[PDB]
């Protein structure tokens, strides 16, 4: 399968989540997703085939992990746009106010701006700290999904929001959002990992 | 907020 931000795997043949970045580790490949989509050794499949497995994760504390995929995966410096891309160039972190986007398979990409990091949610499981809060809208099924700027700087992967009772937030004015991302650069640094940029 |  070609690795690209934002489209849908599965989890252990239930949950679905949405990838965030093409990465690699030496020279295995894999991708960077939400810590809350699976549990490490949990089988990830495109398409209905087999194409990694959950390789570490942490949830809840933060929400990060990265699924080790077989060589026969396509990595790509790309982030779905309905039938277009975005070309991952770098990780540089965008401050507040900053204008970003999101892709993932339930709502695909969405913009808004950035309004606040660092911020707790408390989940069902536990709090997750140090989140960064957006406005862009998301859905379930988006977790693990990038969060780019237009200009190609990977910002971090889908974790959060409030949704409301369609499964989104979408339909609620920006002002009211709050969609909720893992800041992509301690994950990159805590796994030893490398952005796969074009 | 819930995970997603």
């Amino acid at each position: 399968a070609n690795i690209v931000g934002g489209i849908e795997y599965s989890i252990n043949n239930a949950s679905l989540c949405s990838v965030g970045f093409s990465v690699t580790r030496g020279a295995t490949k894999g991708f960077v997703t939400a810590g809350h989509c699976g549990t490490v050794n949990a089988t990830a499949r495109i398409g209905g085939a087999v194409v990694g497995t959950f390789a570490a994760r942490v949830f809840p504390g933060n929400d990060r992990a990265w699924v080790s995929l077989t060589s026969a995966q396509t990595l790509l410096p790309r982030v779905a746009n309905g039938s277009s891309f975005v070309t991952v160039r770098g990780s540089t972190e965008a401050a507040v106010g900053a204008a970003v986007c999101r892709s993932g398979r339930t709502t695909g990409y969405q913009c808004g701006t950035i309004t606040a990091k660092n911020v707790t949610a408390n989940y069902a499981e536990g709090a997750v700290r140090g989140l960064t809060q957006g406005n862009a809208c998301a859905g379930r099924g988006d977790s693990g999904g990038s969060w780019i700027t237009s200009a190609g700087q990977a910002q971090g992967v889908m974790s959060g929001g409030n949704v409301q009772s369609n499964g989104n937030n979408c339909g609620i004015p920006a002002s009211q959002r709050s969609s909720l991302f893992e800041r992509l650069q301690p994950i990159l640094s805590q796994y030893g990992l490398s952005l796969v940029t074009g | 907020a819930a995970p997603l």
